[PDB]
């Protein structure tokens, strides 16, 4: 309750939510995973024995595919 | 890695190596050449001034 008005501004009941994930369907996937995801450039966190930790231009090569 | 820092930084030396190349094969062919191999072989006479390649 106390989080859903500061964030929401109103209680959003479990009926609504469920109507919410009723509509998702793997086109819906699709599209919106490649929205936040796709080509985008990460932010990268690493402690401890990290060598094997891959260079950043590496992991940013990671995010596409050339196939596609 | 070699991959990708290297791998592009060699390209880059061959696209200079070509470029060099190509303007002594087109621009001036003659610079390095040698006239007295442009006269068929004599067994029987020496040339005064002899001279290998560079
Ligand atoms: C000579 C001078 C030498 C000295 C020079 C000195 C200086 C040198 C300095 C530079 C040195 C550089 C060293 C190399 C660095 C390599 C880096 C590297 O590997 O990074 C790994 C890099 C890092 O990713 P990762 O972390 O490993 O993650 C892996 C994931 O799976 C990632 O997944 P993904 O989906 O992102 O990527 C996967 C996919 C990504 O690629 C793609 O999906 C496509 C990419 C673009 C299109 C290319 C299509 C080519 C198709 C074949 C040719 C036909 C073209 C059309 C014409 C048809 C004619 C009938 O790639 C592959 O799966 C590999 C094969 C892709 C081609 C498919 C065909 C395979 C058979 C090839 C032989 C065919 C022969 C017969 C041809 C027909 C009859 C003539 O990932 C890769 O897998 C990179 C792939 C690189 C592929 C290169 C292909 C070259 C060959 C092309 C064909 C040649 C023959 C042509 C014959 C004539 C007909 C045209
Ligand atoms: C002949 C005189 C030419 C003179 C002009 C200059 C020549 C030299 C120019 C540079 C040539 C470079 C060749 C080597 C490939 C270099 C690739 C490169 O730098 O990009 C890296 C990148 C790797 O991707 P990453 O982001 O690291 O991984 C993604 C993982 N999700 O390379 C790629 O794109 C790999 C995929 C294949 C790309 C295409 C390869 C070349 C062939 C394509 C054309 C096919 C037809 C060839 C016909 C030839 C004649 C019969």
């Amino acid at each position: 309750i106390g989080r859903s008005l500061l964030t929401y501004g109103r209680r959003i009941p479990l009926a609504e939510w469920e109507s919410r994930i009723a509509e998702v369907d793997a086109s819906v996937v699709r599209e919106i995973c490649s929205k936040y995801i796709y080509d985008q450039c990460p932010a990268v966190a690493g402690y401890g024995p990290i060598e094997q930790l891959p260079d950043y231009n590496r992991i940013r090569s990671g995010m596409f595919w050339l196939r596609f | 890695p070699f991959h990708p820092y290297y791998t592009i930084k060699d390209i880059l030396g061959l696209v200079l190596l070509l470029f060099i190349l190509t303007t002594l094969t087109l621009l001036s062919p003659n610079l390095l050449n040698d006239p007295d191999n442009y006269i068929p072989a004599d067994p029987l006479n020496t040339p005064p001034h002899i001279k290998p390649e560079w």
